[PDB]
RNA sequence: GGCCAGCAUCAGUUUUGGUGGCAGGAUAAAUCCAUAGGAAUGUAGCUUGCCUCGGUAAGUAUUAUAGCCUGUG
RNA sequence: AGAACUGGCGAUGCGGGAUGAACCGAACGUAGAGUUAAGGUGCCGGAAUACACGCUCAUCAGACACCACAAAAGGUGUUAG
RNA sequence: UUUGCUCCACACAAUAUAGAUGGAUACGAAUAAGGCGUCCUUGUGGCGUCGCUGAACCAUAGCAGGCUAGCGAAUUGCAAUGUCAUUUUGCGUGGGGAUAAAUCAUUUGUAUACGACUUAGA
């Protein structure tokens, strides 16, 4: 028929395979996937290669990422470490944004006296081209 | 420069305290950006200073400063204790302290 | 308990556009234009074609699923209304005092009146709902048809003058007087 | 960090921004909480009406100008919350009561300055989608506010000002953001983009 | 009690010279600890066999760990308890990855729903359901169909600092 | 030769972290591996009118161009 | 109003139950440090606007045993059997 | 009767802190949704991107904070405010500036216990 404009919302939906990002508890920050939904407030996670066990974590504790890979439901640690890989997940992850943050503020936590020192004094050319780019009214 | 600052400036909250009783011979102080008892557990020892101003001038110094140290941690939130030489006032409740770096183990 | 999916869907006629963006739903088509704002209601609208609309809702309960099958069905009165349209029969019913109806346009908008309900001196005003024309049939004496392309300001207006005109201390079952509804149809059909 | 705080308080619960003030403002901070005509509070609106309406009631029998003063603006509202949460017959919280300001709207020595909101008192947080609230404008005009209309006329007034402003440091940041890409492909900002920075 | 672990336990009336071989009982008990699974024996056993604590010993006491922990089974649980006036049977349905997630999350579901205490409860039979077809009950029917995805539509940013410089946004 | 501080080295009581060695259990259970059966919320392939090499519609087909469970080692 | 058994108040402060002769905790030289009891941890008010699963929307909701009350009878309110 | 008073300029003394030591850094609306970018017939429009904390952003290189037009920086001995910002109020110094009323006593009665009120008088 006719033209129909709809605009509601586009969603982080949990299903089996999607990746999250495990922000609370003993495997802090690191990455997982969804292998099987147990009800509406509790998943089961695996994740190889970021280290984590197969747990049965609640979602109250994980951070659901926009990037997904197809793996059947239920599959086991020697399946879903295949997939990772054959789907490239963690390299699809670097690629973002948010990935980029999350190591943007780890390293300027771990920055020393002296590289917080080396950030001011180029931080001061920094700003001494944007006098000289923006050199106008 | 204008840099100057060497101590974390923290408030003064109460006295140790039940309900209905108080102990005025230890004081909460409240430090800035401290959230948890671990990361509180970095400020014992490290001693304050109650730096207020008088009107008669003893020593030729306008300003007079009550020393003491932080003692213990306090609940769950990095509200830690101190045990002044002098009590403090009392009036001095949610009063800017300065939490400095002298016994220092970095 | 919570049911973790509830969809339904409006099917949406030919020549028939729909516009929806934070739950408002503007509804334009060959006669007419109707604009309901849903903001009370946790509802997701999808676009899953041009023909026809899924709405859905997620992990909601009895209270909140019961109303979502009310949100399909304010849609599809609002395109309903849109393509055919509606208009309301009433007819007036009197044991002796004749009810004579007119339509006055005063400082304000057209108010309909109402005189000689059975016997009364007093007139009874009650404004159109603008979007509704006001129509009478002529070919039978004591017969008025309401008529607009949105249901509510027509049977809002057709329940205006059922309330307006009530009966006051008597019984009710004898003095049968009144001016009721009695079709409720569309108006290309 | 801040001397003045200013709080934005559209859209936050009345009872749980008035405990997270009554908190900070006895810990010596200056709070000035704006635009309290669009505060929320849960319960449907009669409910809270009849809420008031109880408390309308509670007058000195003998001399009525003696007993508890009900103040009707949406400000006083919400100081009669804040206050029965700090001990205000002594000279600590007649103190800590020096440090807040309350308005409705957002006064002239306050709109160019940056407003803050408390996360764990929105109402957009707290309160489960569904429930019904109460903005405490609608309730506060039923009781027996008069200005309500001007209160509306006044933030209108400046917000086509605060658009005006928006507008002219959004081409700001246009022309800087256009120009800054140049200063992007050099060897400092290699040298510095490594130090998280 | 507390996070529960199940036990088993071997039970035994004391000997005597006339019958110096009686027979031995087992139960699967969920408790909190090796002294509560104790007392629970002697509890459901007492109501069942002419022998007390003091007539009788216990055998041995080990702890039952899952062979699957690490994949959901849709429970079926049966069990009976004392309401405020009467007793009941029940059966209800779990999906939790380990039998002794099931029990805990079968006495939350009870202490809400029927004000059910631990001390008012007698379970009587977990079993997993090896087919989709005898699962029963509609809360569980809902998570057992093909292609599971949900959303979740409103997220809330838990907050450490006291106040905030931009409204929240809650889009997942 | 005094008071008052600060730091060391100890002592008494205590509070809070880091980390190493063992021991037990179904000599943890798991995972992982090996193998044999099995089924479905049915993978491939195959068979049907649509038709984008079966896609989406379902009939066979129990690992195939995904896998899953269960037993045993 | 009257007895049986103990415990207490009287004769007794203290922490808790807002308040109270009797209830809960615990009985007391003068101080310092540490740890708890009963009760508590949004704010007044020292201490988690902790965590976990549910239930509940009340036009007189409900919230600390003694204790400051409520019943038969109901309700396709909702949830569970 | 240039002593009065007003204001603006350092030389002051002095009193008082509910408690300054980098920066209070500004759209509005919505949250079952938006910000920003980008073209386009200019929309309740296509397209890209971002959020998942402000742990950001801006500032910050020197004697308590320099310079000759590259040098001054020590011994304040191993910590002890190691200061210093304001709000006021008087007094000098000179730069301007303005040149009144109220009350009591007498009176009036629209007022009145007394006060108060309302009136009139060079």
């Amino acid at each position: 028929s006719t033209d129909s404009i709809v605009k509601a919302s586009n969603w982080r939906l949990v299903e089996v395979g999607r990746v999250v990002l495990i922000k609370k508890g003993q495997s802090a920050g690191k990455l997982a996937a969804i292998v099987e939904i147990i009800d509406q407030k509790k998943v089961l996670i695996d994740g190889p290669k970021a280290g984590v066990p197969r747990q049965a974590i609640n979602l109250g504790q994980v951070v659901l990422t926009p990037l997904t890979f197809a793996l059947p439901r239920g599959a086991r640690t020697a399946t879903v470490s295949k997939k990772w890989a054959a789907a490239a997940v963690c390299e699809k992850w670097a690629a973002s944004s948010w990935a980029k943050k999350i190591a943007q503020r780890e390293r300027r936590a771990a920055l020393t006296d002296f590289e917080r020192f080396q950030v001011m004094v180029l931080r001061k050319q920094k700003r001494y081209t944007v006098k000289k780019a923006l050199a106008k009214a | 420069a204008e840099s100057h600052r060497l101590y974390v400036k923290g408030k003064h909250l109460s006295y140790q305290r039940s309900k209905r009783v108080n102990n005025p011979n230890v004081s909460l102080i409240k430090i800035e950006g401290v959230a948890t008892p671990q990361d509180a557990q970095f400020y014992l020892g490290k001693r304050i200073a109650y730096v207020y101003r008088a009107s008669k001038e003893v020593r030729g110094s306008k300003i007079r400063v009550m020393w003491g140290k932080v003692t213990r941690t306090h609940g769950n939130s990095g509200v830690v204790r101190a045990t002044f030489r002098n009590n403090l006032p009392a009036k001095t409740f949610g009063a800017s302290v300065r939490i400095f770096l002298y016994p220092s183990n970095i | 308990m919570k049911y973790i999916q509830t969809e339904q869907q409006i099917e949406v006629p030919e020549g028939v556009t729909v516009s929806i963006k934070s739950r408002i739903v503007k509804v334009v088509g060959p006669r007419g234009t109707l604009t309901k704002n849903l903001k009370h209601i946790d509802v997701t609208f999808t676009k899953v074609n041009n023909q026809l609309i899924k709405v859905a809702v997620h992990n909601g309960g009895r209270k909140h699923v019961a109303a979502l099958r009310t949100v399909k069905s304010l849609v599809d009165n609002m395109i309903t209304g849109v393509t055919k349209g509606y208009k309301y029969k009433m007819r007036y019913v009197y044991a002796h005092f004749p009810i004579n109806v007119n339509i006055v346009e005063k400082d304000g908008a057209k108010f309909i009146e109402v005189r000689n309900f059975l016997g009364d001196k007093k007139i009874r005003n009650v404004p159109v709902r603008d979007g509704v024309t006001i129509e009478f049939s002529t070919n039978v004496k004591d017969e008025i048809v309401l008529s607009g392309n949105s249901v509510e300001d027509v049977s809002q207006n057709a329940a205006d003058l059922q309330q307006i005109c009530r009966v006051r201390n008597k019984d009710i079952r004898k003095f049968l007087d009144g001016i009721y509804v009695s079709h409720k149809g569309f108006i290309t059909e | 960090s801040q001397p003045v705080v200013v709080i934005d308080a559209k859209d936050h619960l009345l009872g749980r921004l008035a405990s997270t003030i009554a908190k900070q403002v006895l810990n010596g901070q200056k709070i000035v909480v704006v635009r309290a005509e669009a505060l929320n509070i849960s319960g449907e609106f009669f409910r809270n009406k009849l809420k008031y309406h109880d408390f309308l009631r509670k007058a000195t029998a003998f001399n009525k100008t003696r007993g508890p003063f009900h103040f009707r603006a949406p400000s006083r509202i919400l100081y009669k919350a804040i206050r029965g949460m700090v001990s205000h017959k002594t000279a600590r919280g007649k103190a800590a009561l020096e440090r807040l300001k309350i308005f409705e709207g957002i006064p002239p020595p306050y709109d160019k300055k940056k407003r803050v909101v408390v996360p764990q008192a929105l109402r957009v947080l707290r309160l489960k989608p569904g429930r019904k609230y109460t903005t405490l404008g609608k309730l506060s005009t039923s009781v027996g506010w008069k200005y309500e209309d001007v209160v509306a006329k006044l933030e209108d007034k400046r917000k086509v000002r605060s658009a005006e402003y928006y507008a002219k440091k959004r081409a700001f940041t246009k022309k800087v953001s256009s120009a800054s890409a140049a200063a992007s492909e050099s060897d400092v900002a290699k040298q510095l983009a490594s130090f998280g920075y | 009690m507390a996070h529960f672990k199940e036990y088993q336990v071997i039970g035994r009336r004391l000997p005597t010279e006339s019958v110096p071989e009686p027979k031995l009982f087992r139960m699967r008990i969920f408790a909190s600890n090796e002294v509560i699974a104790k007392s629970r024996y002697w509890y459901f056993l007492q109501k069942l066999h002419k022998v007390k604590k003091a007539s009788g010993e216990i055998v041995s006491i080990n702890q039952i760990n899952e062979a699957h922990p690490t994949k959901v089974k849709n429970f079926g649980v049966w069990v009976r308890y004392d309401s405020r006036s009467g007793t009941h049977n029940m059966y209800k349905e779990i999906r939790d990855v380990s039998r002794v997630a099931a029990v805990e999350t079968l006495y939350q579901d009870m202490a809400a729903r029927h004000r059910a205490r631990f001390r008012s409860i007698h379970i009587l039979k977990v079993a997993e359901i090896e087919k989709t077809a005898d699962v029963k009950r509609q809360y569980v029917k809902q998570f057992l169909t093909k292609d599971l995805k949900f959303p979740l539509p409103h997220r809330v940013q838990k907050s450490t600092k006291t106040f905030s410089y931009k409204r929240p946004s809650t889009f997942y």
